[PDB]
């Protein structure tokens, strides 16, 4: 309900290319796998 | 001469004289009427009839009712009596503090400036933010659009710039309130009196205010813009000054004049408008600008409807402007603040020759950055970031960096989040970008670069953060 | 909408090319 | 003008009597739409009477004819039947004896509980408030869920949007905002009673029925106004109904009260308006809408103010309600009223059907007044919360396939999955402020991170029963500071620790 | 009440006809206004300034009206029609003078019963023609009914007869039957 | 008055009166016609001249043709002289059984119950569907609608509602064909006067039949729907009877006012529609409820074009229903039968202190699980069923044993599928979606919860593998 | 005009040959806008409609009184369907057993004028034309 990290641009949360911008569920895996690398590395 | 209310429907009134015609975009005075209703001569029908659009709500209009010719367009008040008053679309103190009592009086229409008149000028405007200094920064006596959709941030960049700019500027600024909600009016009239901008008891006020709300019928909303830009082109010309226009929202201009087009008798055009959308769109901007005489450096907010773009109320807006600043929804739900597209917002001045050579090089290594950020999600999204290799890998990392970085707290915007606002000098933005770009940052997390001004306070918030944790 | 299509539709053609090319690798 | 009948006497020199400037007579009528012959002395937007004793009103002068809505049945309308005016615009009935009954768009009771002994009658279409006359908006207009109250603030004198799909919970929203204002009428506080106003545009008159049912069980009839224009009633008074609503609710905005109005909703209220300006022979726009149809609603919105405390210090609150089509919100009515109000509540149906009750999308839903609009001790917990909810934000997608994170990184995680599950609340059960800053406290300061999301319910009403009647005195310590001190928020913790010790 | 025209007359001309038609029948005026309408038609042919003069719209009404009363009088006009073109000029309806007269005079044709008849010959002919062709069209004729007989020559129907009433039509002509027959040969088999 | 045909332009025809104007919606009677043709007053268009609607064939009408008024509008015989009777639009018997004899007799234009005859009170209608029962109850006593597409099955789930319900009723029962086919009207009267339903021998008959079909002209299939509620609202008003209306389909209805209103000269409205779309629709939904005096329980079937719910008239009838039914085309290919989209139908009657605290729990858990399975399914198509190891497949595996424990085999549809229908007790759909949703049969095949109603035949047909 | 002179005989859509092989001596007509059937006239699809088809007549059974859909894209095979349908139909007709005979009517709307004459071409062939009617609107 908070408008997960991938989910669309404008839908709610995401932004950025293409798999990011159409949403779904790709851009959750785009950004599950981006910041559990980038909180890794923190 | 004297006329009479042939027909009423909606805000388009007509009426039909007997003597001499008045010309088009005359102003009419409705006679029988106690809050002085003032009708503007859109076109004449023939018959010795013309027809008429209102700048005032209709009703109670009577057919037969006696119309007045005033013998000229809307005239205005204008002149430093002006300044520290709200006026209406047709000129009325809405203030509630008296009479507006001065001896200058301009039409609300009037010609462009000549090309004779043009001034190419360009020199750079520092404002304090981060991504509007360093990728689409605004030139001085330039015009500005703020182009986005609903609730990306238009109105909250334009009160940051307001008190960034128009309260240390030196010369009067103008406000239009176009179309917009009532309250955000009186907010902004408040806010101006605790700044110091308007004095009520002084004469000492810099700004001059003209508000056409949402409330408004089509007429007052599609003129009301003008009557901001008169009091401006009398600063500017008539006086010589340095004036800032700031105009909120300039879109409402277009859409009042699409609500009264289809009943002006006009097909509609393509997504459905007035036929009439660039040339009006035309004239009105195009009296906005740097004359040889003085400089007008206009701000204004571009409503973008459903978030479209290729809208043609945003589209024609698009080429009226030497810097544009596009508000993206998607880097506003990132929580990026303010929501400048990096790789959708442009400037004029954005050139080595005019910025520096450091300036455009930085500027140009950002977007570059965040336009390969894009290109490199889609293979994140597929093959997962364990298989990208060192070089993409410091790809991502910087351009989060970067992104992050991009984010500012605002002044304005301090009672919506807490944090303190923070004003960027232009030599510490380059700074702070160039050592992103070059990598010597590598090393801090991507969330000590999230809401701060310079990049000393990103070490120091990366300082902080090491030594809670 | 047709925005949305047309983004969708963009970033599956994406989809396709990177996988291709991993099918290609693999 | 030049019909048969006018055209022979012309030619004859008759002249005429029954002089047509006060009367006129029917040219056509059909579909809910009357030009009438004569009528010349009739003002734009007035009320008309015709001869069956049906009422209308003049849209369109024009020279030769009046364009006249008809409110009701035209088969009554006949050619050449005689219409009189009334001689004023239309005005609706005012005043604190419309509380409890249920009215039409022209404020005729159809509840049958009797006449209403009305004094005052205020005209539809008052223009809004200006810049000087109204105040920031300042006080709290408490909904009654977590949700709202915590994310997405409402203040006394905003139009806060609810938008959303059909069946997402849009009048369940509305409803639960009328029914938490039970609180602040019994009270003897006067400044915090809110007089709801709901106004019901094209639905069912059992779904009406059944509103008032439920707001007749709760007893928050006493203080609401229902204003009925449903799907049978003609589309003149389905476009009139927001405005009748609208001056009930002014009057108590004029009179130093605060007031709050549902529109329910202002997307049928286009139809309507539609369907006239398509029959009045106006030329549409963008899906057959007329061009007026954003100064439709926007000079509707607009009179919603807070007044200053010179105009008597009274507030109306506005909650419009717009239905999308499987979400589009790109189309041209709820693009319109989403740039009109200050906010919006977006409704999802994948968060309808994933649990999420209600289901507001948080990354969609905005509120321009901010922390403004809520007390102190909301305030510095929803701020926590909004942090803590970004944070989790970030972590979130590791459930897809991620396996090992960090500690810090897991108790995020858990954090936000508690607080994910603390928005989630049932229907026609609104919670009070303290009820709800004290369990969003402990949700974000750890004290339910040894609890199961399953038991968070269970913990919200038992919890909140022990701290009600043993430790009253911290209720009272936290409403004397208005805040959260470092000792109040070890004793709270120490009971929580206390409590699931007992749990 | 209006009084019923003997026929039906369509369009706003035809309405303003049958207004003008009732006007002068509830009065004893129908061939008063029928004959200065006729002579007002004839001067409006015989001098087409008059009528550029009423179509233009650029001119005044007030013009318009002083032009058609000055011409007006000369008819003499007493009444009816005075009042007809002060309306058709208060009105913007004085554009189509010449279509008011002309729907007014189909009016007044079928008052007195009269019924157009148009015959058509491959060559003129007289006497012995014209005798017969009378009595046959006289044939046709309801009691209380006149012939307008209008005589065309064609040689495109070779010859015969081609001849038509208010509203029934014969092609009894050398040229549309051998095209049938013509046809009748080409689909014969 | 004595009236005179103007102007006949498709189903609208043009009257000019000389003394008297009839109303608006009275019923004018053409004179030289063999059958009967009734002409619908809609407008009045000046100059004493009316627009009207042809309840059937405009054919062979002349201009100056006399036409007679009634002084009514169409009035059509109401009562228990209805029962086993099939009339038109105009209450003409087209069942070739003799006149309907009866002394009363309705108009089929009526105000709709006003706001004080309404009642609120809501019970669930058991029917025997799994997937009505669990997800989207019917109320009885309240308008139930029936949204789908072409072949998706409506006319297959209306004629099970009325095997289901309609034989064990106590009251009566009146199906309006609305614009479908004569062939399905020949089946459903067949279908009645061999299940006793209709009796032919005496008057025991508890259904009214009403059809105007899709070889009607648009006026007679934009009033029959008219029709059907007057004699429903006979049954509800004047004997206090608890009525079933079952409306085949009330598309038609829609469909036909744009088609007439071509003709009004109305500028037309989004997608072609008539203006007063949503007025109209309201005007005859409003109508058909439970009032004190009797309650309706309506049945609507709802045709969408090209499977477009976003259609305006499929739109404006989701405010007109308690219980909404949404057949998916998807669904439908996929062999589930009956194809009702789980997450798209709702009842207002799902509510824990309606139909308990187990049974909405468990309603809100199967839509959890459906809801869950289709976030995931972007992830099946392109990539597969590697995600998350148990907890996916957990949540796809159950997904999909639902998906298959909803479908049914129908009493209506076992003549062309073979499977004999099955009634599901209420108690037993609950109990079978809470031994899914615990886990306890996850060992089972999904094949094995395909076609069969109770849960004890799912373990039966899993031991027969 | 109908009748059973029309069956051999290829017509436009107002029923006036084409074919070029003379008059048609019809004795009747019946007009074109003619309302359907009602509830009682009718009775239920009882008799088989035999296609010549073994996916047609086994899986997707048409019967007589009976509107079936050919439904598809361009040239897949709709056309091919019907007329072999329409030709399969010889085997009754020429059979002395009236209640199997089933005349056929070619209804041609939109088509190619050379593609409606290699139509009728297959069924002389095939002497599938002594009981059809082809009504050609190209
Ligand atoms: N928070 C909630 N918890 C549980 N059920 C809820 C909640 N909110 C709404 N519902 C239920 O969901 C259904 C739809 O909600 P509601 O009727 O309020 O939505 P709506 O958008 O007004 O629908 P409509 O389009 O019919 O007006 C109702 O049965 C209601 O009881
Ligand atoms: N419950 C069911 N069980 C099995 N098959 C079914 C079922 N419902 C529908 N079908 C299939 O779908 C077909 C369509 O049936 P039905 O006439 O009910 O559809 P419909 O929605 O009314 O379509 P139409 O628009 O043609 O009236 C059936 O003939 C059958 O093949
Ligand atoms: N069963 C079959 N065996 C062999 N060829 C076939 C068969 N069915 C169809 N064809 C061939 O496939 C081609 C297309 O079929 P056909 O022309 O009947 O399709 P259609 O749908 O009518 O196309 P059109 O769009 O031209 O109307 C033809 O050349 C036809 O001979
Ligand atoms: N610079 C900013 N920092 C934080 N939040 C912002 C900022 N700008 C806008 N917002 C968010 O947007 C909302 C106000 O948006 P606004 O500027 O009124 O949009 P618009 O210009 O389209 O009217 C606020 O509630 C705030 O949460
Ligand atoms: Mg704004
Ligand atoms: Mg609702
Ligand atoms: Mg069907
Ligand atoms: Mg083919």
């Amino acid at each position: 309900q908070l408008g997960e990290l991938g989910t669309g641009a404008g839908k709610g949360g995401g932004g950025g290319g293409s798999v990011r911008a159409a949403g779904g569920s790709f851009g959750r895996r785009e950004a599950a796998e981006e910041e559990r690398y980038f909180r890794q590395k923190e | 001469s004297n006329g009479q209310i042939t027909a009423v429907i909606g805000a388009v009134v007509d009426v039909q004289f007997e003597d001499q015609l008045p010309p088009i975009l005359n102003a009419l005075e409705v006679q029988g009427r106690s809050p002085r209703l003032i009708l503007e001569v859109a076109q004449h029908l023939g018959e010795n009839t013309v027809r008429t659009i209102a700048m005032d709500g209709t009703e109670g209009l009577v057919r037969g009712q006696n119309v007045l010719d005033t013998g000229a367009p809307i005239k205005i008040p204008v002149g430093p009596e002006t300044l520290g008053r709200i006026m209406n679309v047709i000129g009325e103190p809405i203030d509630e503090r008296g009479p507006i009592v001065t001896d200058k009086f301009a039409a609300i229409h009037a010609d462009a400036p000549e090309f004779v008149e043009m001034s190419v000028q360009q020199e750079i405007l520092v404002t304090g933010i981060k991504v509007v200094d360093l990728l689409a920064p605004y030139a001085k006596g330039g015009k500005i659009g703020l182009f986005g959709g609903a609730g990306v941030g238009k109105t909250v960049l334009i009160m940051e710039l307001i008190n960034n700019v128009a309260k240390a500027h030196g010369g009067y600024s103008v406000f239009a309130g176009v179309g917009e909600r009532t309250r955000e009016g009186n907010d902004l009239y408040h806010e101006m009196i605790e700044s110091g901008v308007i004095s009520l008891k002084d004469k000492t006020s810099k700004v001059a205010l003209v508000y056409g709300q949402m409330n408004e019928p089509p007429g007052a909303r599609a003129r009301v813009a003008l009557t901001g830009l008169t009091v401006a082109e009398y600063f500017r010309d008539q006086e010589g000054q340095d004036v800032l226009l700031f105009i909120d929202n300039i879109f409402r201009f277009t859409q009042a004049g699409s609500e009264v087009s289809a009943l002006l008798g006009r097909i509609p055009s393509a997504v459905g408008y007035q036929p009439t959308l660039a040339t009006d769109m035309g004239t009105m901007q195009e009296r906005i600008t740097t004359t040889k005489k003085g400089s007008i450096t206009s701000v204004q907010a571009i409503y973008v409807p459903a978030d479209d773009l290729t809208d043609p109320a945003p589209a024609t807006t698009f080429a009226h402007l030497d810097a544009t600043t596009v508000l993206s929804r998607a880097i506003a739900e990132l929580g990026i603040y303010p929501a400048v597209d990096p790789l959708d917002s442009t400037s004029r001045i954005l050139d080595p020759n005019i910025i520096g050579e450091e300036h455009y090089n930085i500027a140009r290594g950002v977007q570059k950055i965040l336009q390969d950020y894009k290109s490199l999600q889609d293979i994140i999204a597929i093959l997962g970031m364990d298989e990208l290799s060192e070089e993409d890998k410091l790809i991502v990392s910087r351009a989060r960096k970067i992104q992050r970085f991009l984010s500012q707290p605002f002044q304005v915007a301090e009672v919506f989040t807490g944090h303190a606002g923070k004003l960027v000098p232009i030599k510490d933005t380059i700074k702070g970008f160039k050592m992103i770009l070059n990598g010597e940052l590598d090393h801090l997390p991507e969330v000590a670069f999230y809401m701060v001004g310079p990049i000393e306070e990103v070490v120091a918030k990366a300082e902080k953060i090491a030594e809670s944790q | 909408t047709l925005k949305a299509v047309s983004i969708r539709l963009k970033s599956v053609k994406n989809i396709q090319k990177i996988t291709q090319s991993m099918k290609m690798v693999s | 003008a030049e019909i048969s009948a006018v055209l022979e006497e012309k030619i004859l020199g008759a002249a005429p009597k029954e002089n047509l400037e006060e009367t006129g007579r029917v040219l056509s009528i059909g579909d809910g739409i009357a030009r009438v012959y004569g009528l010349k002395n009739i003002q734009a937007e007035e009320m008309v009477e015709f001869s069956s004793g049906l009422k209308g009103m003049a849209l369109n002068l024009e020279p030769d004819n009046v364009g006249i809505v008809v409110f009701g049945n035209d088969k009554h309308i006949k050619e050449g039947d005689i219409v009189k005016r009334t001689g004023a615009i239309v005005d609706v009935p005012v005043g604190e004896e419309l509380l409890g009954r249920v009215v039409d768009a022209l404020g005729n009771p159809i509840d049958g509980k009797g006449p209403i002994g009305s004094k005052t009658r205020q005209r539809v279409g008052v223009k809004a408030p200006g810049i000087i006359p109204r105040v920031s908006v300042r006080e709290p207009m408490q909904t009654g869920m977590k949700a709202v109250d915590s994310l997405v603030p409402i203040g006394r004198g905003q139009r806060e949007l609810i938008i959303g799909d059909r069946q997402t919970g849009k009048t369940a929203i509305a409803i639960d905002a009328i029914i938490n204002q039970k609180r602040f009428n019994d009270a003897q506080d006067e400044k915090k009673k809110l007089y709801c106003v709901y106004v019901a545009i094209g639905q069912k008159r059992s779904t009406v029925a059944q509103i008032v049912k439920r707001l007749t069980d709760t007893d928050a009839m006493r203080y609401t106004i229902v204003v009925s224009a449903t799907a049978s009633d003609a589309a003149p008074l389905q476009y009139l109904a927001p405005y009748s609503g609208c001056a009930m609710g002014e009057f108590f905005r004029d009179n130093g009260k605060h007031a709050l109005i549902i529109y329910d909703d202002l997307s049928k209220q286009a139809v309507a308006y539609r369907q006239m300006s398509l029959l009045l022979r106006r030329p549409p726009g963008r899906e057959a809408y007329p061009g007026d149809v954003f100064y439709l609603h926007s000079r509707l919105l607009e009179r919603a103010a807070k007044m200053s405390e010179s105009n008597g210090g009274g507030s109306l609150t506005a909650l419009p309600v717009i239905e999308t089509q499987a979400g589009d919100v790109s189309a041209y009515i709820p693009t319109n009223v989403i740039s009109i109000t200050d906010g919006q509540i977006f409704l999802e149906t994948e968060l309808f059907y994933k649990g999420i009750r209600p289901a507001i999308n948080v990354g969609l839903s905005v509120s321009r007044v901010g922390s403004a609009a809520q007390t102190r001790a909301m305030k510095q917990v929803a701020g926590s919360m909004k942090l803590e909810l970004a944070q989790y934000r970030e972590v979130a997608a590791f459930a897809q396939f991620g396996s090992d994170l960090d500690a810090s990184t897991q108790q995020l995680l858990s954090r936000g999955v508690r607080l994910t599950e603390l928005l989630k609340q049932g229907q026609y059960v609104p919670m009070a402020i303290e009820d709800q800053v004290a369990i969003i406290y402990c949700g974000v300061r750890g004290h339910l991170d040894k609890v199961e999301p399953s038991k968070i319910t269970k913990f919200e009403k038992e919890f909140s029963q022990h701290i009600k009647t043993s430790h009253r005195d911290i209720l009272d310590t936290i409403a004397k500071e208005g805040q959260i001190s470092p000792d109040t928020d070890a004793k709270l913790k120490k009971v929580v620790t206390d409590f699931l010790s007992t749990f | 009440q209006l009084v019923k025209a003997p026929i039906q007359v369509f369009g706003i001309e035809g309405r303003y006809a049958t207004a003008l038609y009732s006007a002068a029948v509830k009065q004893k005026k129908l061939e008063a206004v029928e004959k200065d309408l006729v002579q007002l038609n004839a001067s409006l042919k015989k001098f087409p300034r008059l009528g550029e003069l009423l179509k233009n719209p650029t001119l005044s009404r007030q013009l318009k009206k002083d032009a058609i009363g000055s011409m007006l009088k000369e008819q003499k006009a007493v009444d009816l029609t005075s009042n007809f073109l002060d309306l058709l000029t208060e009105n913007n309806r004085l554009k189509m003078v010449d279509g008011v007269i002309n729907a007014f005079k189909t009016i007044m044709a079928a008052h007195r019963g009269e019924v157009i008849c148009e015959v058509t010959s491959a060559k003129p002919l007289d006497e012995a023609a014209r005798k017969d062709l009378e009595v046959a069209l006289k044939g046709f004729l309801k009691p209380g009914q006149n012939i307008k007989l209008t005589l065309k020559t064609d040689p495109a129907i070779i010859g015969g007869l081609v001849v038509s009433i208010g509203d029934r039509f014969v092609d009894m002509s050398i040229g549309t039957k051998i095209k049938r027959y013509t046809a009748a040969l080409k689909t014969a088999v």
